[PDB]
């Protein structure tokens, strides 16, 4: 009988930010794949599920827009885009990019889709080992947020 | 060349994640490939007059 | 989507109002925007009139 | 102020930013191109005149040989790769895949300053030292090693320059591959990246595989010169040297050309307002040309005494590599149709000239592929005509498309279209008058790398004289146009 | 305070392995140097001699670089800075195997 | 175009459609390569056969090559 | 003036409802799978360029093997460890026709054609 | 009390934060810039000596 | 007008065949490009959707393949035709390439002052209609015995004895060159062959 | 041509038959189409009586 202690990973900073919240960071850096030629052929002949599409309001209506979220600085214009061909008359060869003000209703008049690109700033505790291990309250966070709004904070580069 | 280990240490402590690690490992692989090609070239140099028996 | 004919008449009246009061304004604003972009790129600054 | 001067120097010497390194690469590439053009003008003036008008001695033809060798090396390694790959590769590659910097940021600066040390050694050796290297850009032994006129340390410094240039290119290639593989924004698959990025990737794969062999060959030359070994002497195999060099050599030319294809495709998408016709086909043809280029190197050695079956094989392989280039040319021709390309654009007309001249050069080089027919065309002016109507009339015009496209984007001032039209048209006509006759001079039997020719070849060189004057006019127009680009008005009054 | 601990350093597996590998590499280098000087009759100025010596000299240079890497990894393992998933360890392992 | 050879032959029926299509692509790549090799090998062997025929019909009555080239033993 | 026609008003060219193409998730994708999705899966553009690549590679390999098999000068006698050497005859070309140079058609001539 | 733990926290809590790890060591940076200047001077001198044929040792 | 050889005649006819094919392709592309450009500059025939056509792409990649196999077959046959005369000779001539002059059977050929660059003081004599073997090599650097009018270009490399077969049918003097950079006097190192 | 997958078609058919029974119409799929087409028919007359809006 013996006791074993696995050697922990001591790295801080970007690594500890990644390991604190792996769902969000993975979402940020997880590659997703598009359909090949045979897969496009197999998808274009799949059926709709129910007759709802004949009655409901599609995703991308003036009342049900496509809301998307980027990270950055408050007020900075957001980079978004299509993969092409949201409409029959729109190009589909390659992805088409867009620069749009944040938190505003934009309309793509190529496809006709209304979208809400918006920014959420990734404000996180200074990762130097002083991060809190138990539930924290709104006071210290209130001070830090006030300082960030009034003056700004450094970038993790 | 002592600057490489110092910056390496201080960047691993602060700037590292799986994307960076994958980049570094792929670069290591390419460097190993280049060394293999160098050895292949030198073996070509050596065996040019030995395979030709006469 | 309108289902019976009364809903069709209601949506037709709404469409007529919207056309007179919300769609033609949009059309004319967009036409002006296109012409203004042409004017901005005209005068040797950009490639307006080279094709199209 | 000392602080301001040090800030500027540190800004341009400690940098690891892809945009800054890209503009540095572009500037160095343009300067090297101008130097090579000056040397080429000296060569042409030597050829255009009878009775050794410039060197005035048969004992002093080593000056002419130095000219040809340094012209070849400068124009190949220091002009077209720093501009085609270094300039737009660093500036654009991270931008098109939506990332901040290339992976290994420091290695980029290391690469650029390795290029700079190479240029410095080369210039100091071939300008400020007596009796430079005089053996052509293909430094064939025993001329390079065992020769009376090649004994000084200038030759060794030139060989070490080749080494440092190879090192810089390898570093750049590794960096490009790594950055493109892992640093794409979410939702962008590998084969949906911009076509220029794929061409850069395949060029990088080409450079990685072949440069170490060139390093081995050049070290063999150095050891023959210094350690007095017989690797390539009478008890050696100069043919071994040739095999190694050319195993590097042809991948080098495809490395030069492919990024021009990528840039042309990108700019076309931008200036015709329509996507590439058969983008998948063009990408697959690029990779196919890249891979096939590794199996053909000995088509430059049909007269050294190869085995007859090997000659047959190398002619076959050259035809195989011909195929995908034809596919690409057809794709370009169909891409331009049904577009709205600007009708008064130097980029559009440069694309026309690029396409035509590249098709002509490809056909002429396809004639050379046949082993038998290469008996009559090796080491004549037909080969010079070929690789100048490719390099100096297609690759150059691709870079002119890129130049007249990206200047308004890098500096934010439009382009003087009429001035640029004069430059481009005179460059086209002047070059066609210099290189085209070479073809018919090669068939008639004129040999290359000679300053004095028999009286039978007068008309070809008279047409070359005409072309050289037109080229001088065109390049002066180009440099003056760029100076005028960054200068404010000089006259203004009231009407 | 940060104080070097020889007890922990010697109770660590990475430190022992890298030191042993560095020692064996030095032994190999010394042995190979002993056969280049006082064993062979042909020099680098011959036909086979030159190619053979170029090959073995390149291999010896790579062995010297690998010895430097193993010494560096021994230094880092003594300090306890090398973890199981260390890319330094991966690089040294791959290089030595090559 | 390139229709899927495995569908009218019933091969790789246990695989998902994507991987079955990958096998079809591999088969077509194999076919396209064998064409030119077949053409050139056929031409080479025809050339060897014709050379044997010529050596038979020219050195039939020779006294030096009447038994080697004439008979085709070591053409 | 039929229900479908009304329900078809949002599915005509003029007022077609937009639809965004989707992604998919792949649990593990190495380079091989990338190829299987990048180059394979586009076998109308990749067909003949890939065929050219394969033909070049196969021709090079075949040339090398054929040379190592039939060329008289080449020999894996000093290239391969002694355990495999007894399968090599490096002087065969010098031993043909008992070494006597007096009768062509007794000395092999390794040419592709027209030997 | 693990040395790696102490080293990490010292990198964060025991030193003045420098944006450049090479600057985290002051004297080494001095030595490195001195080496750069030394290499520049050596290169200039070698170029001068090799071209002019006099090796500067006799003067 | 005579050819002076049959190897060279074969090379010339192969060259003519390739020229015919390439000029036909060039004319076809010229017509296509003329139509495209005439439509483009007048701002007619615009279509943004025309970015693909599967059958056209397959056809235009198939056509170059089938028209290049013929060329490759013809080239390979021409090579082997060049090399089949070996063994049917009765004269051996040794050529040594020295620094800016040739040596034929221990006789030095140097450029003369009677001709500008083309004549030498000692030609190389071979009988008409007589297969000969030239054993070519060099002593110091790489030269290239180049007589392309008889379809011959053999690199004379130090320490590498090349063997070529020569057979002239037209009597007269043929002028060739060194065709390989050998130094200062590379442009003044000609070759003269007398077929008598 | 649109392809639609009718989920829970048994429940859909049961509910449709009951709806058609309540309205006093035949409980057959053709009757459902006829009823839905009768719902939307006659809209032109209602269109014609719409008074125009002010400019
Ligand atoms: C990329 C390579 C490159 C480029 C651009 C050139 C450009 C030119 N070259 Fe040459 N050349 C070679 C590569 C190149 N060359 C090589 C490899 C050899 C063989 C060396 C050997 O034989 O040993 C050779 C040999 C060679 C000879 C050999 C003569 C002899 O062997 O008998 C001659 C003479 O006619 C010649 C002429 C020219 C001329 C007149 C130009 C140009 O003047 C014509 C076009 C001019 C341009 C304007 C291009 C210059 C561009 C700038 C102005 C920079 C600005 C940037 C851009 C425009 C984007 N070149
Ligand atoms: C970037 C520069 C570049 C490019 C793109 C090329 C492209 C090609 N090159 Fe060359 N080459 C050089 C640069 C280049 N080359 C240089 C610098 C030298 C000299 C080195 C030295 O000796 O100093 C050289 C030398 C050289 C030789 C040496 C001749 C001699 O030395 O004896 C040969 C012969 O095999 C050759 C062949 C080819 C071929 C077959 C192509 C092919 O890629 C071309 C294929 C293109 C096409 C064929 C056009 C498309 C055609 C159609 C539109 C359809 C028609 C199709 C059919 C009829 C089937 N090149
Ligand atoms: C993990 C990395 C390991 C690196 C070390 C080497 C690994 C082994 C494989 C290396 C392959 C690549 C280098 C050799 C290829 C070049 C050979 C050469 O000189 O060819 C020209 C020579 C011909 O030379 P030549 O006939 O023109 O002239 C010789 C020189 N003179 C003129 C003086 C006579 O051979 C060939 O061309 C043969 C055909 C090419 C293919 C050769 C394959 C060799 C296979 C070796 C198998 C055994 C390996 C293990 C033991
Ligand atoms: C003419 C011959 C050409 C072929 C030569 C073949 C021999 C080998 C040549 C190798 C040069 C190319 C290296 C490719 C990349 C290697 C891995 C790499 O750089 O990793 C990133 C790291 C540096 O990356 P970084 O600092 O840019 O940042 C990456 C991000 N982090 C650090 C967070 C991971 O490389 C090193 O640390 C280098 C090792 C240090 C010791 C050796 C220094 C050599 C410097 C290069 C020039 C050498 C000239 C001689
Ligand atoms: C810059 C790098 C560092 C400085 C140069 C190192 C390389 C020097 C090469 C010449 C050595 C000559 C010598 O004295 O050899 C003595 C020794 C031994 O010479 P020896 O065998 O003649 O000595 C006589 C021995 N007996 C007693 C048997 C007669 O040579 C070698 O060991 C060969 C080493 C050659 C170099 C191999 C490494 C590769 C070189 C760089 C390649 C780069 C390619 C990519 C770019
Ligand atoms: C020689 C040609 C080299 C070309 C480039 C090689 C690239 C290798 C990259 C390896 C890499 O990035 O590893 C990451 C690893 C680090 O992996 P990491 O990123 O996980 O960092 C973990 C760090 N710790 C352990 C502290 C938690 O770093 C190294 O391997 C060290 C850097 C490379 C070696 C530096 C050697 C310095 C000593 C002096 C060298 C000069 C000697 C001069 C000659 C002397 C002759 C007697
Ligand atoms: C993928 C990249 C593959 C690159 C190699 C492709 C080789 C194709 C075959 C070429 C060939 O057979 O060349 C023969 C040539 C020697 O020919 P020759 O001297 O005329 O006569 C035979 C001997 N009397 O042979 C030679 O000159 C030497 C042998 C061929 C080259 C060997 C290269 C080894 C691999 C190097 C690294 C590749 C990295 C990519
Ligand atoms: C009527 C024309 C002649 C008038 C009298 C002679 C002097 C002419 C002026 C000399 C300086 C050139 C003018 C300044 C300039 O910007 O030149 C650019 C111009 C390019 O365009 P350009 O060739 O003029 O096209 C229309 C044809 N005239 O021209 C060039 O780029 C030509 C190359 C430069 C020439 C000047 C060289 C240095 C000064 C002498
Ligand atoms: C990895 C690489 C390995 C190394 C490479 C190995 C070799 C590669 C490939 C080899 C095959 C190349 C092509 C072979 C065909 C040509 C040889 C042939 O078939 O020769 C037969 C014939 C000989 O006849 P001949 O002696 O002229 O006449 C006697 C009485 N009339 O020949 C002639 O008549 C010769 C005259 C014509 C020459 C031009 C080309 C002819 C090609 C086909 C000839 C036969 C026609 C059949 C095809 C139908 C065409 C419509
Ligand atoms: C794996 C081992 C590869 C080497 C095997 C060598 C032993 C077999 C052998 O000797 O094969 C016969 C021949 C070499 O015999 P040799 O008499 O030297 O050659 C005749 C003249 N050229 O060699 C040959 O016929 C070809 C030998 C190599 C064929 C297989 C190469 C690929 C092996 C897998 C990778
Ligand atoms: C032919 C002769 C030459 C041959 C050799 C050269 C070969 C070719 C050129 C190779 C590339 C050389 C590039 C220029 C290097 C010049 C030195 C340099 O840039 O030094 C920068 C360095 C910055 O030091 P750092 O620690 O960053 O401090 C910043 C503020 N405290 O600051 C310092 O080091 C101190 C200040 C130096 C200022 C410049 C030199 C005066
Ligand atoms: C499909 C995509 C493009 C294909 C390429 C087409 C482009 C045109 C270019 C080239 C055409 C095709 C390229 C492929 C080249 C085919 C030529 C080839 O290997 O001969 C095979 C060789 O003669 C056969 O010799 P074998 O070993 O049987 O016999 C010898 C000896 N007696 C022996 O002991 O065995
Ligand atoms: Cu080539
Ligand atoms: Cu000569
Ligand atoms: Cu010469
Ligand atoms: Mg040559
Ligand atoms: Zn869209």
């Amino acid at each position: 009988d013996s006791v074993h202690v696995f050697r922990p990973e001591f790295a801080q900073g970007k690594f500890r930010i990644d390991l604190d919240q792996p769902a969000k960071q993975n979402k940020l850096q997880q590659q997703i794949y598009t359909l090949t030629d045979d897969e496009r052929e197999m998808y274009e002949d799949e059926p709709y599920i129910g007759v709802d599409h004949l009655y409901e309001a599609h995703k991308g209506s003036k009342e049900n827009p496509v809301v998307v979220e980027a990270i950055g600085v408050h007020g900075n214009d957001v980079f978004t885009g299509c993969l092409g061909g949201c409409h029959k008359d729109a190009a589909d060869a390659v992805a088409y990019y867009t620069i749009v003000p944040p938190n505003t209703l934009a309309v793509c008049i190529d496809c006709g889709i209304h979208f809400v690109a918006r920014i959420n700033e990734q404000l996180t505790f200074w990762p130097d080992g002083t991060q809190p291990w138990e539930k924290v309250d709104f006071k210290a966070v209130e001070g830090f947020l006030y300082k960030h709004y009034k003056y700004g904070s450094p970038l993790m580069i | 060349n002592i600057e490489w280990p110092l910056v390496i240490i201080y960047e691993y402590i602060y700037l590292t994640n799986y994307n960076i690690q994958n980049n570094l490992l792929y670069n290591i692989a390419t460097f190993i490939f280049l060394e293999i090609l160098l050895f292949i070239g030198f073996y070509w140099l050596y065996i040019n007059n030995i395979i030709h028996y006469p | 989507v309108a289902k019976d004919k009364y809903q069709l008449a209601k949506q037709m009246a709404e469409f007529q109002y919207k056309k007179s009061y919300f769609e033609k304004p949009w059309g004319y604003m967009f036409a002006y925007y296109c012409d203004e972009d042409r004017a901005r790129l005209c005068g040797g600054i950009g490639y307006v009139g080279h094709h199209g | 102020m000392i602080n301001n001067i040090m800030h500027m120097i540190n800004k341009y010497t400690l940098t690891t930013s892809h945009k800054i390194i890209g503009i540095l690469y572009g500037y160095m590439g343009y300067i090297a191109g101008i130097l090579g053009y000056i040397i080429s003008m000296l060569i042409r003036m030597e050829l255009n005149t009878q009775g050794l008008a410039i060197v005035r001695k048969v004992k002093e033809v080593t000056i002419y040989n130095n000219w040809i060798t340094i012209h070849g090396l400068i124009m190949l390694f220091v002009f077209i790769m720093p501009v085609g790959i270094g300039f737009y590769g660093n500036y654009l590659i991270p931008m098109l895949i939506g990332t901040s910097e290339l992976s290994m940021p420091r290695m980029n600066g290391i690469s650029f300053w390795m290029l700079i040390v190479g240029v410095v050694i080369f210039v100091i050796s071939n300008v400020l030292m007596s009796k430079p290297i005089s053996s052509g850009w293909t430094l064939y032994p025993p001329l390079s090693t065992r020769d009376a006129d090649n004994i000084g340390v200038n030759i060794d410094l030139s060989l070490l320059v080749v080494h440092v240039l190879g090192i810089s290119s390898t570093i750049g290639s590794v960096n490009y591959i790594t950055t493109n593989k892992y640093n794409r924004h979410v939702g962008l698959t590998f084969m949906n990246i911009n076509i220029y990025n794929f061409s850069i990737i395949v060029t990088s794969i080409l450079l990685i595989g072949s440069l170490p062999i060139l390093g081995v060959a050049i070290t063999g030359l150095l050891l023959d010169r210094n350690i007095n070994s017989t690797i390539y002497d009478v008890i050696g195999d100069p043919v071994l040297y040739q095999h190694l060099f050319w195993f590097f050599g042809h991948p080098e030319v495809y490395v030069i050309i492919l990024p021009v294809f990528g840039l042309t495709s990108l700019i076309l998408t931008s200036i015709i307002h329509k996507d590439i016709f058969g983008r998948e086909g063009m990408m697959y043809c690029i990779i196919s040309i890249g891979v096939v280029g590794y199996f053909v190197w000995a088509h430059h050695m049909f007269t050294v005494g190869l085995d007859i079956d090997s000659r047959s094989y190398f002619s076959i392989a050259t035809s195989i590599i011909s195929i995908p280039t034809s596919v690409k040319m057809f794709s370009y021709i169909n891409t331009w149709a049904s577009g709205r390309g600007f009708r008064g654009n130097n980029s559009s007309w440069s694309f026309f000239s690029f396409l035509i001249c590249f098709c002509f050069g490809g056909f002429t080089g396809l004639l050379l592929s046949s082993g038998s027919l290469d008996i009559m065309l090796h080491d004549t002016y037909f080969v010079v005509g070929h690789f100048h109507t490719v390099l100096s009339l297609a690759a150059t015009f691709g870079l002119l498309i890129a130049h007249y496209f990206f200047l308004p984007i890098i500096f934010s001032y439009s382009i003087f279209e009429s001035f640029s039209f004069y430059h481009t048209f005179l460059l086209l006509v002047g070059a066609l008058l210099v290189f085209y006759p070479m073809h018919l001079a090669g068939l008639s039997g004129m040999a290359r790398r000679v300053p004095e020719y028999a009286d039978i070849f007068i008309p070809f060189m008279t047409v070359g004289f005409h072309g050289t004057f037109l080229l001088i006019f065109s390049t002066l127009t180009f440099i003056r146009s760029y100076f005028q680009f960054l200068s404010h008005i000089n006259h203004s009054n009231y009407l | 305070p940060l104080v070097f601990d020889p007890k922990r350093a010697f109770n660590d597996e990475i430190f022992l392995c890298c030191s042993l590998c560095c020692i064996i590499f030095l032994i190999f280098l010394f042995n190979q140097y002993e056969e280049f000087a006082h064993e062979l009759s042909f020099d680098i100025r011959e036909q086979f001699g030159l190619g053979f010596y170029m090959l073995l000299g390149l291999h010896g240079s790579h062995v010297i670089f690998g010895t430097i890497m193993l010494a560096l990894l021994t230094l880092w393992g003594a300090q306890g800075s090398v973890g199981p998933q260390s890319h330094a360890l991966r690089f040294t392992s791959l290089y030595v195997h090559l | 175009v390139f229709p899927s050879i495995t569908k009218p032959l019933g091969l790789f029926k246990n695989l998902p459609r994507q991987h079955r299509a990958a096998r079809d692509a591999s088969i077509w790549l194999a076919i396209l390569t064998a064409g030119p090799f077949g053409i050139f090998i056929a031409f080479k062997y025809y050339a060897d056969w014709y050379d044997k025929k010529l050596l038979m019909e020219y050195y039939k009555d020779s006294i030096v090559y009447g038994e080697t080239y004439g008979k085709g033993k070591y053409v | 003036s039929t229900v479908l026609s009304i329900l078809g008003k949002r599915f005509q060219r003029s007022a077609l409802t937009p639809k965004m193409n989707p992604f998919i998730r792949i649990r593990c994708q190495g380079p091989i799978e990338e190829f299987q999705r990048g180059f394979i899966g586009e076998f109308h553009a990749f067909a003949l360029p890939g065929a050219c690549m394969l033909v070049a590679s196969c021709l090079g390999t075949f040339h090398i093997i054929r040379c190592l098999v039939v060329n008289p000068e080449l020999s894996l006698a000093k290239v391969i460890p002694e355990i495999l050497q007894p399968f090599t005859n490096p002087n065969a070309q010098l031993k043909a026709a008992d070494g006597k140079d007096d009768d062509d058609s007794q000395v092999p001539k390794q040419w592709g054609m027209w030997g | 009390k693990h040395p790696e733990w102490v080293r990490t926290m010292r990198m964060f809590h025991g030193t003045v934060w420098r944006h450049r790890p090479e600057f985290r060591h002051p004297w080494f940076s001095r030595g490195s810039r001195a080496s750069g200047i030394i290499m520049l001077v050596f290169g200039a001198v070698a170029y001068g000596e090799i071209t002019f044929g006099k090796r500067l040792g006799g003067v | 007008m005579r050819y002076g050889n049959r190897e060279i005649e074969s090379i010339i006819l192969f060259f003519d065949q390739t020229i015919i094919l390439y000029t036909s392709i060039i004319n076809a592309l010229i017509v296509g490009i003329i139509i495209i450009i005439r439509k483009w500059y007048n701002r007619k025939g615009i279509c943004n959707q025309y970015i693909y056509h599967i059958k056209i792409e397959v056809i235009w990649t198939i056509l170059p393949i089938i028209f290049l196999i013929v060329i490759v077959l013809h080239s390979v046959t021409v090579i082997y035709n060049l090399e089949i005369n070996k063994g049917t000779n009765n004269k051996y001539i040794n050529v040594i390439g020295n620094q800016w002059y040739w040596i034929y059977n221990n006789i030095e050929s140097r450029i003369s002052s009677l001709g500008r660059i083309i004549l030498v003081d000692q030609p190389l004599f071979i009988k008409a209609n007589n297969n000969t073997h030239l054993i070519i090599s060099s002593l110091d650097v790489i030269h290239s015995f180049a007589l392309p009018t008889l379809g011959i270009k053999v690199d004379a490399i130090p320490g590498r004895i090349n063997n070529i077969s020569i057979n002239g049918l037209t009597q007269g003097l043929y002028v060739g060159y060194c065709s390989e950079l050998c130094g200062s006097g590379h442009a003044f190192m000609p070759i003269n062959l007398i077929v008598y | 041509e649109q392809k639609i997958k009718i989920i829970d078609s048994e429940v859909i058919s049961f509910l449709a038959k009951e709806i058609l029974g309540k309205l006093g119409l035949e409980t057959t799929p053709q009757a459902a189409r006829q009823y839905l087409d009768s719902l939307v028919e006659g809209a032109e007359a209602l269109y014609a009586k719409i008074a125009p809006v002010e400019p």
